[PDB]
């Protein structure tokens, strides 16, 4: 049975995470329109970018990410952003569909559409593949904001000084997973497990995107179709 | 050197 | 009467204008939307940004241009690309409207839209006084691209070392514009004066608007809703 | 320094 300590945490990354996740895409229409090979590149861009800020948002809500230094805020962000938002798109993906489903029919991304910002199928069908796996899942919310918290708050990620802080803080919340599953999640046995191999899928994901990353990045044609954000994100400064 | 990054994070 | 060396100029600089000034402005629809105090800023920025391209690919073309070293030719583009947008843009202002109409409704722009992106009154009032002096001048367009090349290869810009090969350039466009007018301009006995003062014009408003984007590039909430390249363009380094 | 100006300048 969850303590009130346990269950507080869980309350609040679910406040935190309905105050950075809007559920009607609103803000859409804001970013460059999508054009259906580097096509879609100024459109996922601007997703991508906008996306950033909504993991900065809730990163500064989980408990004791906001007491961390400022430099180990920023390598934690630089390092997992790109997870958190492959993690917290996985609420628009369909199995159906095969795509993500983002309000209307300009924001609806199939593999062909996300094949055209500059990124190749080596990222983009373990990317589709991870979706599925984890939508098969049927993860409670609960357990999906404590994912994405526990993944931003991994203590093995480049440029973090205070690893025992942020591993106490990572330790917390999978104990708080633990017990969940256990308690609210009927035939959960095996589920724990799972979620752990996901955020190992992410780590290589990750690697992925950031190799090919470095190929957008030295071109200058490609690059200045980014974003300030993006760029300072997926940038190799220290 | 992050300069938009420490300003979202106040 | 003109020689064909200087109307083989005038002849290269129009082309060139014609090469990079679109006429349909089809690609408008790509910007991030209008939207009608800073709500103007991510559609003007994209504006902006698409002009100096073409800004660039213009300078390109003007005969003695390539020339130069790589750095003065940064420099100077440094320097007067806002100037360049400025003259550029009054082939789409209108006296009748006060306005600058770039294709469909979407993309006519007033003095109320072009307040809405970081920039008062100061700047905006004397571009638009100057949109409308320039107007009533009723240039040719050969005097509207060879003021262009010539606000261009101005030498006495921060950051030329050529000083001597670039005013000889420029020299030899206003010896051309001054015989054009001459032959070509019936009534223009007074109109060279008035282009000159117009750059002068341009200097003042370079001037206004380098101090008010200070502002905007120390706002990081701001600076981020710019564009890599006007970053580059725009910004202090040397 | 002037990474996209060069590249655009050829
Ligand atoms: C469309 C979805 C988001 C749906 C969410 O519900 C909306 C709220 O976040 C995103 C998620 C991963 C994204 C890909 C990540 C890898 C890569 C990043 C790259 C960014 C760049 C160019 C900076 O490397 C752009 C192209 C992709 C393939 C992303 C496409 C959009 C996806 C699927
Ligand atoms: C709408 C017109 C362009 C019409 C052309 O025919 C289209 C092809 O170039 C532009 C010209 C000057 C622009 C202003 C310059 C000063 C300032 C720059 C600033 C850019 C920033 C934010 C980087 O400082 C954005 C806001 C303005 C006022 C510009 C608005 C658009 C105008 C009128």
């Amino acid at each position: 049975m969850l303590s009130d300590e346990q269950m507080q945490i869980i309350n609040s990354l679910v406040e935190a995470h309905h105050k950075t996740y809007d559920d009607s895409y609103s803000d859409f229409v804001r970013f460059r329109p999508p054009v259906r090979r580097l096509s879609m590149l100024p459109h996922l861009a601007d997703l991508v970018s906008y996306s950033i800020q909504k993991v900065i948002g809730f990163a500064k809500m989980i408990p004791g990410f906001r007491d961390l230094t400022a430099e180990d805020q920023i390598a934690l962000l630089k390092s997992s952003a790109i997870e958190i938002i492959m993690l917290r798109s996985n609420q628009s993906f369909s199995l159906e569909d095969m795509s993500w489903s983002c309000g209307g029919p300009d924001f609806k991304y199939c593999i062909n559409d996300v094949t055209k910002a500059g990124h190749t199928l080596e990222l983009l069908e373990p990317l589709v593949k991870f979706q599925v796996g984890l939508k098969k899942l049927k993860l409670h919310e609960e357990e999906h904001v404590l994912l994405m918290a526990i993944c931003l708050l991994s203590p093995d990620r480049p440029g973090v000084q205070d690893h025992v802080r942020i591993e106490a803080l990572q330790d917390r919340l999978c104990d708080v997973l633990q017990a969940y599953i256990r308690i609210q999640h009927p035939g959960g046995r095996l589920l724990y497990a799972k979620m752990i191999q996901k955020l190992a899928d992410l780590r290589s994901l990750n690697e992925e995107h950031s190799k090919q990353y470095r190929s957008l990045s030295f071109q200058p044609e490609h690059s200045m179709q980014l974003t300030p954000l993006v760029l300072e994100v997926f940038g190799s400064e220290v | 050197r992050h300069k938009i990054l420490h300003r979202l994070l106040q």
